[PDB]
């Protein structure tokens, strides 16, 4: 329902006697004509405004349906929904961003896989510009907060139910190294709910960053060393990077 | 008569909020006898710690709204013995 970079032909409209379904058979048949457009978005708020806008190039493509969104946050710091349900009796009026961050039943949505592929200058409407070269006094600061983990610890189940938070990362602006310091770089912002991140490849075209809580399940037996247990992931990464735990002074709680 | 620790501090804090008429979101709720009530909080009742009989706020024990019990004096020495402010016993 996001994606943060790339948003083109934003066909703002309403169906006022005709339906939703019809402008999923509007916008689809707008990609199968020409090469500025990969995926597209489709949106909803509180009824009547809908949003067609076409993806070509995205960086990234973040915040699933299918992740942990309570951290008891609206309005503010609401970047991961991408609305801002205000109250200053406002209620009716539509109004549309550049990342979809809609500025008011919610249904976005989004769709995928037109195989790309380009050339510079040529058939070109959205170039990956301004990169944004992070300084090696930062951006090579940040992979020592982390740490590598051998991934013989770690073992599969598919079956084990672990709320997640996920991305894409296209291959076409995120290089290899890029991929880990843009997902471990978020894996900071999230100061706590972020403790396994992972990037993994099922196909050839992105990276996945999907950030964890810590999935270190142990057994009942009270022994000392924790050898005999282990990480549980639904499936098994290429790598893997633990948050290492910073404890601080002056404790927060009473025991 | 005269008046309480506490409600020196409540007037203090409440004309602060008066003179200056900028809020502060704390103001004492001290029983019957002087002495400060162990759980403080404002009136919202959103954190409400345990505090000590002398005034300063017990580091450790602000709960999300209200504490069960609260730690005497021996278990905060206690504690903050085993935490290492000298004299090991
Ligand atoms: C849209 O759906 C409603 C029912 O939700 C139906 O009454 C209406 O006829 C539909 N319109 C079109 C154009 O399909
Ligand atoms: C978002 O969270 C940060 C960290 O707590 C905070 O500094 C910032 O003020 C928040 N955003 C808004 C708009 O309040
Ligand atoms: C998941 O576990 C259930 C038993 O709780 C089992 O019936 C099912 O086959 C398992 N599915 C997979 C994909 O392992
Ligand atoms: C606020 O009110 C107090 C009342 O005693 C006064 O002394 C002080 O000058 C006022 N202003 C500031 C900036 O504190």
């Amino acid at each position: 329902q996001n994606m943060l970079s790339g948003l083109y032909n934003p066909i703002v409209f309403s169906a006022s006697g005709a339906n939703l379904t019809d402008a999923h058979l509007f916008c689809l048949l707008a990609c199968d004509r020409d090469l500025c457009c990969d995926g597209f978005v489709l949106t909803q708020v509180q009824g009547g405004a809908i949003i067609c806008g076409l993806l070509s190039s995205p960086s990234v493509l973040l915040c699933n349906v299918k992740d942990w969104m309570d951290p008891s946050e609206a309005w503010a710091n609401a970047t991961c929904p991408g609305v801002t349900y205000d109250q200053e009796s406002h209620q009716v009026i539509l109004r549309l961003g550049d990342q979809e961050f809609i500025k008011s039943f919610q249904q976005v949505y989004l769709w995928k896989d037109s195989d790309m592929g380009s050339r510079p200058e040529s058939m070109g409407c959205r170039k990956d510009t301004v990169p944004r070269p992070a300084s090696p006094t930062e951006a090579g600061l940040t992979t020592e907060l982390f740490s590598p983990v051998d991934l013989n610890q770690v073992i599969v189940n598919g079956n084990q139910s672990l709320s997640s938070q996920k991305h894409w990362l296209f291959k076409h602006l995120f290089s290899a190294q890029q991929a880990n310091l843009w997902c471990l770089s978020r894996c900071v912002q999230e100061h706590s709910f972020c403790q396994l991140a992972e990037i993994t490849e099922s196909a050839s075209l992105y990276f996945t960053c999907t950030l964890y809580p810590e999935a270190q399940v142990c057994d009942d037996i009270m022994e000392s060393n924790a050898q005999g247990c282990r990480l549980i992931l639904p499936q098994m990464p290429k790598a893997l990077f633990r948050k290492k735990v910073i404890l601080e002074d002056k404790v927060k709680n009473f025991y | 008569a005269c008046l309480s620790f506490c409600q020196l501090q409540k007037q203090q804090i409440l004309l602060s909020g008066y003179i200056n008429s900028t809020d502060t979101s704390y103001l004492p709720q001290c029983q019957d006898s002087g002495d400060y009530a162990p759980v403080q909080c404002d009136v919202q009742q959103v954190q409400c710690w345990c505090v000590d009989a002398e005034g300063m706020e017990v580091y450790g024990t602000r709960q999300l709204g209200r504490p069960k019990r609260c730690p005497r004096s021996c278990e905060i020495r206690n504690r903050r013995l085993l935490h290492g402010v000298g004299d090991k016993s």
